């Protein structure tokens, strides 16, 4: 009927707001039919969903640290000894070209090593941006407009250890968890459809952010 | 009276004091920049420019009166200042209100003017 | 009366790593003085305006000579928006002080990236397209998170904001990172009856508050 | 607020060798109380007008009978001058006290010399022929060298001067002698607007102080 006691204010929390281990990724490790790559390169990025890009975008500077978590399997849900490396590549360090590229032994791009019948791999990524936070929103040229190179966090490339194909698709879902966020100067959430990953751009026809009614005396929709 | 008796002196220095008096309906507002031009440069051509030196903000709608303070002028046996008035915004008035008014300007001189070698006066 | 923005008087920066080796410039009264922008005319069909900082200054006195012949630079501003509105006149114009406001293009339902003369519109500022979503996809019904004053012309005819440095880094560039904008928009329509002067003068004063400039070129 | 004319509170006369054998008569509320004047319209096209004092109350109540039927006078005047204007209406009015305000002729380039009605205006006063030269070949414009207060009608609508007595002799004949003039000169004219009373009102309000009189006739 009603409520009539507080819920309390823990809940509320950025801390809080900002948690829970999240899909931020689907990698796929093709090595059958046209697309024998048998490696694949991701992007770290947070705000791969439109969900988690308007929560990210409520603050304009973030402080945080990210746990990654890699839940991987074959196209039929088994999970045999196949054996994989999880290779962080962190921001501005080469990324590999192919199965057997030279950068998949370079010792400071660290690895994981684990087999697909193994609970999923976890590791934590540190703040690593050169500012003292990440910046969903910059307003100025590097030297196209609004896109501050500092957000970068990394690229994971996975890969099989095989010599030549193994002929199986390896789905890897990505999950992160934000950890010890801060974030800096609130802002309205976004209230029209995304157009592109990286801009605020917005069609010409505008949603209103209200639903309409019929009249303003009126309570009913 | 400052520019009379300064015809009967040779030289005077000093600082003087103008004053401005916006005589409009009490119901007009605007702004206009009053700029102070020192000696050295010439009258200036926009109101942006004159922004940039020595320069009061006039609003007639919160005071009918401004003082601007010359800080220091000169002449011997002129290297003078230039004073411009510029529109700041435009002129604004409810309706049933005169669109034109006028501003009176006053001339004196601070206490520590001063004159030098009396000379007859070339009015007369 | 005065909005201070988010609680906090704008300051000299800390001690710097890279600031200790060659201490900053603090510029007096001769940069850190009142600009008085070109007034905007209000009129009903106005659909409002804003400003980049410190764009808007960038090219204009002694403080658009420091920030185009220093690497880095570091400044809070107080901004005074003053109306010339009569009784007779009617409307309410929202300020706001937007942190990085990141100025959206409008693609037709194709223009995905706005030009130079909307991130950087100068000293004259620039009109918006579509208030309702501020130019950059969020609804202006929420810009009320920003630092903000209203002006009512019924009320007050002035709004005071007083915004110190906000950034990720304790100094940036000056020529190509804006700080934050400034945006007027007229919620409640300007009215007025026939034979009143049909556009409210808005004046933008704007004072840099303890300015900072490293690496002199 | 009040002009206190060349910082001299008006008073009674030192002891004096004439005035010592007869004691000066000096008169109370009965003479020293407010005379209200006929009332001037000022209107876009006036000029001003100009009254001489004592000659404005030489023929006005107890005061008029003491000026006629005795040999010398002195007095001090308190001088309010009002009008009746709406916040619609604009115009500056400077009131100045001329003590000897000696009218002066205009000679078409032979009339050389003022008749009575423009040396002695009585309690009508006489409008301005020439207010730039204040009718007497002397600047309007230095004119704020004797004492003044203006009359902006957007600031305030009534001025008030205190004149004390000013003469090189401590008394003389209040019927041919005319201690000071008091002049009212519109400086920026009188505009308004269709529907506004075209005329606004001057009212001069007179009261003597420290009012002597000697040798009754």
């Amino acid at each position: 009927r009603c409520v009539m006691n507080r819920n309390g204010v823990n809940e509320a929390s950025v801390e809080h707001f900002y948690s829970r281990a999240g899909l931020v990724g689907v990698v796929e490790v093709k090595d059958s039919g046209t697309s024998q790559d048998g490696y694949t390169v991701w992007p770290i990025d947070v705000m791969g969903f439109v969900q988690q890009r308007r929560k990210l975008e409520l603050s304009t500077y973030m402080r945080f640290d990210a746990e990654f978590t890699f839940v991987s399997n074959l196209n039929d849900s088994t999970t045999p000894g196949m054996l994989l490396q999880y290779m962080y590549v962190p921001p501005g360090a080469p990324k590999p070209d192919g199965r057997k590229s030279y950068q998949w032994q370079t010792a400071t791009n660290p690895s994981i090593f684990a087999k697909l019948s193994d609970p999923p791999p976890q590791v934590s990524v540190p703040f690593m941006s050169p500012a003292s936070a990440y910046q969903w929103f910059y307003d100025g040229y590097p030297t196209q407009y609004g896109q501050c190179p500092n957000n970068m966090m990394g690229h994971f490339a996975i890969r099989t250890v095989s010599e030549s194909t193994t002929g199986k698709n390896v789905h890897v879902r990505v999950y992160m968890r934000i950890k010890h966020v801060r974030a800096w100067v609130p802002r309205p959430f976004r209230s029209q459809a995304y157009m592109v990953k990286n801009y605020p751009t917005y069609s010409q026809t505008i949603s209103n952010t209200a639903a309409d009614r019929a009249s303003i005396t009126t309570t009913d929709y | 009276m400052v520019g009379q008796i300064c015809r009967y002196y040779t030289q005077w220095s000093g600082s003087l004091k103008v004053t401005f008096m916006f005589t409009g309906s009490f119901m007009a507002t605007g702004k206009m920049l009053i700029a102070y031009t020192p000696p050295g440069s010439a009258q200036p051509t926009t109101r942006e420019a004159a922004m940039l030196g020595t320069h009061i903000v006039w609003d007639f709608g919160l005071q009918s009166s401004v003082t601007l303070v010359i800080p220091w002028i000169s002449n011997t046996h002129y290297a003078t200042g230039i004073v411009t008035i510029w529109y700041q915004t435009n002129f604004v008035v409810p309706p049933d209100t005169p669109s034109e008014a006028n501003i009176i300007a006053l001339g004196a001189a601070q206490e520590n003017f001063t004159l030098k070698l009396c000379k007859d006066t070339d009015e007369i | 009366n005065i909005v201070l923005s988010y609680g906090e008087w704008p300051g000299y920066c800390p001690s710097t790593d890279a600031t200790a080796v060659d201490k900053p410039t603090r510029p007096d009264v001769s940069v850190n003085r009142f600009y008085t922008l070109s007034t905007k005319s209000w009129k009903t069909e106005s659909t409002g305006w804003y400003w980049k900082f410190p764009d808007v200054l960038n090219d204009t006195g002694v403080f658009g000579q420091n920030a185009q012949f220093h690497y880095l630079y570091r400044s809070g501003f107080c901004m005074h928006v003053q109306c010339n509105a009569s009784k007779f006149h009617q409307g309410a114009l929202l300020v706001v002080v937007i942190p990085e406001f990141v100025v959206a293009a409008s693609s037709p339902a194709q223009g995905l990236y706005p030009d130079f003369a909307h991130t950087n519109p100068g000293k004259e500022g620039q009109v918006f397209r579509d208030p309702y979503v501020l130019d950059a996809g969020i609804p202006l019904s929420q810009a009320l998170v920003f630092p903000h004053q209203w002006i009512n012309l019924r009320t007050n005819n002035c709004a005071t904001i007083i915004m110190p440095y906000v950034n990720a880094l304790p100094f940036d560039s000056a020529l190509n990172h804006s700080n934050f904008g400034l945006a007027v928009i007229p919620i409640s329509p300007l009215k007025y009856c026939n034979g009143a002067t049909t556009e409210v003068p808005i004046t933008l004063t704007i004072a840099p508050l303890n300015s900072e400039f490293s690496g002199l070129r």
